[PDB]
């Protein structure tokens, strides 16, 4: 009848300016009517509550840029509660600096002139121009029944070029920050090379 | 000599420094995060924590900071090595590079007062528990500050030698 010890199982920042964490209802216990996320930051005694339970969706806390600092630990807890009782997640120690994983890149186009010409864009709402964010890219591609993919690292460039038969290629691009996590591959683009 | 050439060099160094301190901290792990809270000698400083505060802070100020932060770390870096003798290997590497970076850094400033570190006793500690807390705090703090400098440099470069493009 009472919950259900919860877990904050991941946090992620897509751009060092905001971030979001996520929790799972607990290892068997009752149906939690309510959830609560509280935290403090180092260099501060003051106890906070989640600023925003909506935008991240189901079982999530979203920290807008107004509540997001780089280089400062966040000590976090979720409370799960019933008419019957309650339980507290373990404290989670988390630092925005080390949970950066951007969205995938946008508008992957492929043109076919002796070479093919791949072009993409940053995920939106990264701030690249200013120096704040630094985004490395990577490209994979494969004929249609190939066992293994071919990966070409492309650094900070938003374009790249390969030298190949008369064949159909699936191509994908992903991106990571200078230090952090690879985005997921973007959706595939398709290109036929003539003779 | 050129404000360019130098910046390019700095970032190259900063990025490389942040990497080594990551991996060193990383393998060093092998619940101490709990005592690392508020443990860094640079906490005292007024560093920007946002894109929005980094932008609001000008070239001059921003660069003094960088040099303070770097000046601050040769002390602990040096005793970190001193005391210590791959975990040894990387430290001797970080000491050098930070030295080259502060050099390049001091160049930049001519063309365009820092916090003391006193956790030495704490590294030479009788009890293994405390010893490891102090080493963990050191490393976690260096990883943090390497990251911050790198990011701050990457920023000013864009600001000044690329007018934010």
């Amino acid at each position: 009848l009472p919950p259900g010890k919860p877990e904050i199982f991941k946090c992620r920042s897509p751009n060092k300016e905001t971030f979001t964490c996520w929790w799972r209802p607990g290892t068997d216990g009752g149906l939690p009517t309510n959830y609560s996320l509280t935290y403090h930051r180092e260099g501060e005694t003051l106890m906070h509550e989640c600023p925003d339970y909506i935008t991240g969706g189901p079982n999530s806390c979203h920290f807008g840029k107004q509540y997001t600092s780089m280089w400062r630990t966040y000590i976090m807890m979720v409370n799960a509660t019933n008419q019957m009782g309650s339980s507290f997640s373990d404290e989670l120690y988390v630092d925005v600096t080390y949970i950066v994983q951007p969205d995938p890149p946008l508008e992957l186009a492929v043109e076919v002139k002796p070479y093919l010409w791949i072009k993409w864009s940053p995920p939106t709402l990264i701030d690249l121009k200013t120096g704040w964010f630094t985004l490395l890219y990577e490209i994979r591609l494969k004929p249609e029944k190939a066992a293994e993919w071919e990966i070409h690292f492309a650094g900070q460039q938003t374009e790249f070029k390969i030298l190949s038969p008369g064949q159909k290629y699936l191509v994908q691009v992903r991106c990571k920050p200078d230090h952090g996590y690879w985005s997921a591959w973007s959706p595939a683009t398709f290109i036929q090379i003539p003779s | 000599v050129t404000l360019r050439d130098l910046f390019d060099r700095a970032v190259v160094l900063s990025h490389y420094i942040h990497n080594l301190s990551s991996e060193m901290f990383s393998e060093f792990d092998k619940g101490f995060i709990t005592k690392a809270i508020n443990s860094c000698h640079t906490s005292s400083l007024a560093t920007p924590e946002d894109k929005e505060q980094a932008q609001q802070m000008n070239q001059k100020d921003f660069l003094s900071l960088i040099v303070s932060i770097l000046r601050s770390w040769n002390e602990p870096l040096y005793h970190l090595v001193t005391e210590v003798r791959a975990i040894l290997s990387k430290a001797v590497e970080i000491e050098e590079q930070t030295k080259r970076l502060l050099e390049r850094m001091e160049l930049i400033v001519s063309q365009v007062i820092y916090p003391v570190w006193s956790g030495l006793p704490s590294l030479q500690m009788a009890d293994e528990e405390s010893r490891l807390s102090a080493y963990y705090n050191l490393l976690h703090c260096l990883r943090r500050d390497s990251h911050k400098i790198d990011n701050y440099l990457k920023l000013l470069k864009c600001r000044i030698i690329h007018n934010n493009n």
